[PDB]
């Protein structure tokens, strides 16, 4: 019946605009609001709804020791219990007498939703590796070469020039007016016939696998190589926490990420968990938005479909009710807690507001599939191999022509 | 052979000068099924993209700057640009080097640069659809 | 029993173009300028090099080869087979493309399952379950607890809008 | 009596490739189907692991 | 091991990163901490080893001691191979194998 | 590593060697739950599971 300093948030605590109706303790609400009231079962003690106006997370600023927002609501008097969410570090355990925690977030990765990827010129020959494109062409040669050997020093067409026509006649499933008539050159045009029906029906059945069931790559999962394999811009969240955590880097590979933010630019940090969001939602190249772990399944969750969980908790850091270091009302809190912990109140409310909002994920991703025709822009490497073709072509053509006019 | 070369110039002068290459309705959806009005709808060009709904106003500008998915695509329009020049470049060649010939190799040295400008143009004509499906 | 009524699948008429749905209309206009692209350099590259292509056999190979067909005569240079091996591998990798998206838009819309029980509606988020109000049946799911229709109470309270329509006529009629 | 030998043979063998044809492309989409357990939930359903 | 893709086992994540860092590299951690809990020095139940020990591990975490002890047993243990390092990419082509 | 059974058969494994008297100081890979939150005492957890 005191203070709640908590902040306008994600499903914790915010104002409903209900509130632009209703009054009372729904001008605030969430999550810990619920929190509140099976809080107040034990302790007996009502609410006081103050959403910080300086609400910074923070500790005691840097070189100025004043402490920021809630803990600059919370550690001078002017509140005594903190249900909300608030992180426990051992800095602010040498400012607060804590609680024990509700639940445990880590540090996260908010990379973006993978997006289907932009198919480059080559990407025709995705359904068969770049081994077998170069098994095949020496494989042409390789039989063209043996057409040529068995027709000539045996008893003729195939020179070597109407060989290499023999050979891409099959491969291309065109035929073939040529034909050879030994045994021994049957043979060859034998089994390489039996080459091309099998590689063709391997690449007309790969590529119909590539086009059916097209599963995605999120290529900066497993934070350690964000970390090293710097591509991406290692975005995150600004005075609170989560810097702190990487500023006391005794972790290399921890530091070494910790440099490459420390010498990044210009989002070394920005601010506002909702805009943090939004710095990953309209970027969508490199903004890797590194908040705590329990907003980033909200947000994933909600209802735009758009951002999803790489990698998994890099710390382990705890939500605890707050108390300004010895402060009476502490011992009706945290044995509270454990009476909501232990019996599974606590847990009963992780099973409520988890399951609030419109379900997404894998579940939104069922049986819903229309799947796209070609755009030109799968297909448009070999309109250039085509055209490209024409223009060494047109090129022999004069080559041809000047070493017939040179020879007169 | 004189007036396809005649009407193969203005036809191509034509689509290289006017700007109306590309269409654009970006749009909403409301429930009820209940789409749209025009929200966004640019026509475009090569040189002059010229904006028709969401601003109403002809910035019709020679592309450096803004006046999001616009300019983008005209980053990439300017990767495909070239490819209509060069076979504009290589058609008049083989337009006036044709006309020599009515006035030997003059008259067949001039069908190399039609086919030249045709096959610069099919690339021109890929590459911009190529740079669309991209964005 | 309380049963769901949803709308049939009728299916359609297709529209009678439909078999080239697998490759978008910028393909289908691009092989044709590619078509003519060819078969006028087949043309040219066997015209003043050593006859037997005008541009008429020219067309006729060219339209041989991409329906994969054996078009009879052959090129005669290597400034001739260029022409004819380059475009011999471009209608392999199209019909190819041809022959994965149709038996892509096939084998995806066979996976496509109507809803056929009440669990598999609670999954599909898509379709909008109201029921009628004021009747019996709002009632049975808001008190029952075979926690499929938990479930499904839970997102049809959550209604947006009001999914509760008043009345059967006016509910026959939201399908 | 030539052609029917020429006849029916280029109707054998356009249906065997097309069986060919059909089945390495559905012994590939099917195991591109098969998603390895990534999560506790995918493994709640899995009751063969 | 002996169950061929048949038997899963729930250990915790500091265990398990170990364990598939041994030579017969056939085990992976699959999927994200199902939660989080901690690793504890214990004393009996109020205990005159309980604040020497508790002032201890609070000294032990910023001089960055603890955090080397991380390292010193698990950073050279890589002598597997870590060949997952070299297979991120999943590639889905024909290979010659095929 | 520890345990808690039918009536306690007091806490079964290496906390039965912590709350029995056996032994004082247990540094070991235990975890901290909220059973053995009542019955002995920790230190803070230094690592992260
Ligand atoms: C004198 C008569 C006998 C010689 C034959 C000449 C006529 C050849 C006719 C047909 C053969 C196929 C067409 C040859 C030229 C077309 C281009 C080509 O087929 O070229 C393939 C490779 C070029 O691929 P790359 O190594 O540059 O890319 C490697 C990228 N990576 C590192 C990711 C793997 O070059 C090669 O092997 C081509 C080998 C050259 C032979
Ligand atoms: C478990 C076991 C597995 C095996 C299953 C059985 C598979 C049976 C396959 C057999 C194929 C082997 C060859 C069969 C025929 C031999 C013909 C031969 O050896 O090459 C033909 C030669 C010469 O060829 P050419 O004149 O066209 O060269 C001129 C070309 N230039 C101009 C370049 C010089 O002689 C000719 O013409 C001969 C033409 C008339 C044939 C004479 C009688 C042959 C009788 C039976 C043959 C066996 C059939 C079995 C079924
Ligand atoms: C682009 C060039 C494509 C092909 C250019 C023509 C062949 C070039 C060649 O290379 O022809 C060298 C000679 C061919 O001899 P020929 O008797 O067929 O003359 C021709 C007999 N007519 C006139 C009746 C046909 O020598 C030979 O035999 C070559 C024998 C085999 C050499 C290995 C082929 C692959 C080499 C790859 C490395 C580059
Ligand atoms: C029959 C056998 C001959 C061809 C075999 C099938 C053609 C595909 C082989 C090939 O590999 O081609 C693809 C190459 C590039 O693919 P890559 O994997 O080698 O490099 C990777 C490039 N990265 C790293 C940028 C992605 O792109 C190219 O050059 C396309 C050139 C291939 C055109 C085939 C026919 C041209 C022959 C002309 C003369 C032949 C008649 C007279 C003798
Ligand atoms: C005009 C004159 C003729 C012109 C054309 C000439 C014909 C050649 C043309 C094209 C080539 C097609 C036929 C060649 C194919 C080779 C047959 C073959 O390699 O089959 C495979 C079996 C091995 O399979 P596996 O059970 O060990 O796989 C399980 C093993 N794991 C478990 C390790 C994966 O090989 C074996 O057993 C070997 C036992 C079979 C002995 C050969 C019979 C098959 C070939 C017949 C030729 C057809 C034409 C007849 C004239
Ligand atoms: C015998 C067969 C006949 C010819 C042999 C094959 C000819 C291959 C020519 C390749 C040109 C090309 O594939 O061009 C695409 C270029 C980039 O290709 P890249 O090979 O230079 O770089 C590596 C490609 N990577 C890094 C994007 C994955 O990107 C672009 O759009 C630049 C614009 C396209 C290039 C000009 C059009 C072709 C020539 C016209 C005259
Ligand atoms: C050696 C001498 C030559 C020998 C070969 C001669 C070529 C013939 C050989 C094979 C046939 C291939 C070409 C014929 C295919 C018909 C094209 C066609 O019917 O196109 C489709 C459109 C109509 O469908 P839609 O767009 O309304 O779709 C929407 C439909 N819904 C209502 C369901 C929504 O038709 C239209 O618009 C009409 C506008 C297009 C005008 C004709 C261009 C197409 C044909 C080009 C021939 C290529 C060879 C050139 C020489
Ligand atoms: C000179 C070249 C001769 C042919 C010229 C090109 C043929 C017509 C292309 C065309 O401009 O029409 C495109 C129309 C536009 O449709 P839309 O944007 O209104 O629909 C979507 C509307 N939205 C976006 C509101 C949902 O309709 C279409 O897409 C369908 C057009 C398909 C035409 C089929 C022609 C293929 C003929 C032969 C194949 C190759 C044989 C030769 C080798
Ligand atoms: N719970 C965090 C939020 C801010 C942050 O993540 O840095 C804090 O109080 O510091
Ligand atoms: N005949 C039904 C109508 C309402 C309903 O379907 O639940 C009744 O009287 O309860």
């Amino acid at each position: 019946t005191v203070v709640v300093t908590t902040i306008l948030e994600s499903p914790y605590v915010m104002m409903k605009k209900n509130h632009e109706m209703l009054e009372g303790n729904e001008r605030y609400e969430g999550y810990c609001v619920d929190l509140a009231a099976e809080i107040a079962k034990h302790c007996g003690f009502k609410y006081k709804l103050t959403i910080v106006g300086d609400g910074k997370y923070g500790a005691r600023d840097a070189d100025t020791k004043i402490w920021n927002g809630m803990v600059g609501e919370l550690v001078y008097g002017k509140a005594d219990i903190a249900i909300a969410p608030l992180t426990i570090t051992l800095v602010r355990e040498e400012v607060i007498d804590f609680s024990k925690p509700f639940m445990s977030l880590g540090i996260s990765i908010m990379i973006k939703k993978p997006q289907k990827s932009k198919p480059g010129v080559f990407s025709f020959l995705d359904p068969l590796a770049y081994e077998i494109w170069m098994c095949i062409v020496f494989a042409y040669i390789g039989v063209s070469v043996v057409l040529f050997l068995v027709s000539r020093f045996s008893p003729n067409e195939f020179g070597i020039f109407n060989s290499l026509w023999f050979s891409l006649g099959a491969f291309m499933q065109q035929g073939c007016d040529i034909s050879p008539r030994s045994l021994s050159g049957r043979i060859v045009g034998g089994v390489w016939w039996f080459f091309t029906l099998i590689i063709i029906s391997s690449y007309t059945a790969n590529l119909a696998a590539f086009l059916t069931v097209e599963r995605m790559v999120s290529p900066i999962e497993s934070a350690e190589d964000l970390s090293k394999q710097t591509e991406i811009a290692y975005g995150t969240l600004d005075s609170g926490s989560t810097k702190e955590f990487f500023r006391r880097s005794k972790i290399a590979v921890f530091d070494k990420m910790w440099t490459y933010m420390r010498s990044a630019e210009p989002s070394v940090f920005v601010r506002t968990t909702a805009e943090g969001v939004a710095r990953v939602r309209k970027s969508k190249g490199k903004y890797a938005y590194l908040l705590e772990s329990t907003m980033n399944e909200y947000i994933e969750q909600r209802k735009p479909c758009d951002t999803m969980k790489v990698g998994g908790n890099l710390d382990s850091k705890g939500y605890g009710i707050a108390t300004p270091k010895g402060s009476s009302l502490g011992t009706p809190v945290n044995l509270a807690v454990l009476k909501l912990s232990e019996q599974g109140v606590l847990d009963k409310l992780k099973n409520k507001w988890w399951y609030d909002k419109g379900e997404c994920g894998a579940k939104d991703s069922g049986s819903k599939e229309k799947t796209s025709a070609l755009s030109l822009s799968n297909v448009a490497g070999v309109f250039y191999i085509l055209v490209g073709g024409l223009g060494l072509a047109m090129l022999v053509a004069l080559i041809e022509f000047c070493y017939k006019s040179r020879a007169e | 052979s004189s007036v396809f070369a005649v009407c193969g110039l203005g036809l191509l002068g034509i689509a290289v000068s006017t700007d109306y290459w590309l269409y654009l309705e970006e749009g909403i959806i409301l429930p009820q099924n209940q789409s749209t009005e025009v929200k966004m709808s640019l026509h475009s060009g090569l040189w002059r993209v010229c904006f028709l709904a969401g601003e109403e106003r002809g910035r019709c500008f020679t592309i450096e700057y803004v006046m999001e998915s616009t300019v983008n695509v005209l980053k990439m329009i300017r990767s495909a640009t070239p490819f209509p020049l060069v076979s504009l470049f290589f058609m008049f060649i083989g337009f006036i080097l044709s006309n020599i010939g009515h006035i030997t190799i003059l008259a067949f040295v001039s069908g190399i640069f039609f086919i030249l400008s045709g096959l610069s143009l099919v690339v021109g004509l890929v590459l911009y659809i190529s740079s669309i499906n991209d964005e």
